[PDB]
């Protein structure tokens, strides 16, 4: 594929880790979570190859 | 939590005539009561992803 014009990485919450201390639980919990969407524009570009054993 | 107001009562006037006992008349009184017992609430929750995706 072409790395330019092939793939787009859509993101609306980027990578993200952060600690919470939890008071009714004892727990300094901590969380990492992250939201995006990938999507393959120009399908044309890529060029895979199937192996049939 | 209460709050207390009181409240009266009002005699009767009566008539005589001579030799004839004054009659007592009691005043009567009570109270009020209000009582605060009830919270009144609005809970609006809004998911991360829901506020990470709209203005």
């Amino acid at each position: 594929f072409s790395k330019s014009r092939t793939l787009v990485t859509v993101e609306a919450k980027p990578f993200t880790s952060r600690i919470w201390d939890d008071e009714q639980n004892f727990a300094n919990v901590l969380d990492c979570y992250a939201m995006y969407q990938v999507g393959e524009r120009r399908p044309d570009t890529a060029a895979v190859v199937k192996f049939n054993e | 939590n209460t709050y207390r107001i009181d409240r009266l009562n009002t005699s009767s006037v009566k008539g005589r005539t001579s030799g004839v006992a004054l009659e007592p008349t009691p005043v009567r009184n009570d109270k009020m009561l209000i009582v605060v017992d009830t919270v009144l609430y609005i809970r609006n929750p809004i998911d991360y992803q829901d506020d990470w995706t709209a203005p």
